[PDB]
């Protein structure tokens, strides 16, 4: 079969758009990320999600943002999606002030931590570096 | 290295704009 | 009883260890392509068909350019991790 | 031109960081399921449909039993990583 | 679109069945793995693959095995498949005599290394532990 | 621990046989 989409709403969709970083982190300004956030907003909104965009989120915000999101009631929701735009590194995404493991963000929706979404799809779209290797291509 | 710097700081970008 | 790790799906812009591209003028390769595919099939195709087409679009239609030679003509391929148990259609 | 990392598909029996179950009698869960689904739907469905079904089967029709409480009634979900750029059918 | 399957053959399916490991490694016997290999071979053969089953392979054999498989001429093949049955840990698989990172195994089929399989699907099925975590379940 | 030992050496099997 397929997931049951017979619910009031498709679901909540959170977009985290980190562009400017703290001088300390040494990370650069992600020019063109607003272009991605505007397109993603327009796109997922048309699919039917209730999209909210948060900018230059610190690591503390990102965690909370997702923790509280998982504390809500998705009983009438079909699924859930989160889009992360930021600098990154293997198993890690950058907040504005530091780095955060991707697994700590997603953990808020694991079983007992969000019974409302059990048996429902949890989508994480992640636009962030995962190292510095470059694909040279072939043929 | 410099190339490495730009990459670890995430400054390298596609210039295919033009 | 169901596994607590089930029903999660990750759509990464690049494979593990690599760099993810973007142009300050048009934005990320991954996003430009996700939006384009979703804009045309978001309501007709299954999640994996969509993402699979995004994989092809960014693989075939994108290639970098830079004044620096160490960053010229590079490529990229998205990575999809699925722990999903059913087909997913956005058409409610 | 295309990415060197494109067109690969990894069907892992379990998720990153976890143990992977097997029965000394009927073999491992992932393989038992992968096979039964392949026998039936192999010449009809697309691997993603195939593997998604496999994900469902080992997640609902399998739970462990152990004389040790540390390992009793545990569950398992497989993990599919995809870089394929097109749909895959084993047929024509 | 879908991958083109109009070739003389579907391709090669290599099965690595590791059941017994050297005393040193401390790794136990994988009972039930001969049933797996039997089922898999029977199954991938009917799909149309040219199945080859290898048993209790050392880390050297596994690398050599795959390197020489990637040096063959797959011009007339639709795809390639490889099934790994052994012990494992995060990012690594066991040989009878030790440990090998999975990336080094799959590397032999990357780009220039196997121009012959380019644009063709390379499938890796991996039945092996990825740590010692246990999923307790829910609801 | 015995639990961690049995796991790293992959000796923990499913007894749903019987």
């Amino acid at each position: 079969y397929q997931y049951n989409m017979n619910f009031e709403k498709l679901g909540k969709c959170i977009i985290i758009n980190n562009k400017n970083f703290d001088k300390v982190t040494g990370m650069g300004v992600r020019n063109g990320t607003d272009k991605d956030a505007e397109a993603l907003f327009k796109c997922f909104r048309s699919l039917g999600f209730d999209v909210i965009v948060y900018n230059d989120c610190s690591c503390a915000k990102m965690q909370d943002l997702l923790k509280k999101a998982s504390e809500e009631d998705h009983t009438n929701a079909a699924c859930f999606a989160c889009i992360l735009l930021s600098h990154g590194e293997e198993n890690v995404i950058y907040g504005k002030d530091g780095v955060t493991p991707i697994k700590d963000l997603t953990a808020h929706f694991r079983g007992a931590r969000c019974k409302t979404l059990l048996e429902k799809p949890k989508l994480f779209f992640i636009q962030a570096c995962r190292g510095t290797e470059l694909d040279d291509g072939i043929q | 290295t410099h190339a490495d710097y730009l990459l670890r700081t995430g400054q390298v970008v596609d210039i295919s704009d033009t | 009883k169901i596994p607590v790790e089930a029903d999660f799906l990750f759509a990464y812009s690049t494979v593990p260890g690599y760099y993810s591209w973007r142009s300050p003028g048009r934005g990320s390769w991954f996003v430009q392509a996700l939006c384009s595919i979703l804009e045309e099939h978001g309501k007709d195709l299954e999640i994996m068909q969509i993402l699979t087409r995004v994989n092809d679009r960014v693989a075939r239609h994108f290639e970098s350019q830079s004044d620096d030679p160490h960053f010229h003509e590079k490529k990229q391929i998205p990575c999809v991790v699925s722990m999903l148990t059913k087909e997913l259609y956005f058409s409610q």
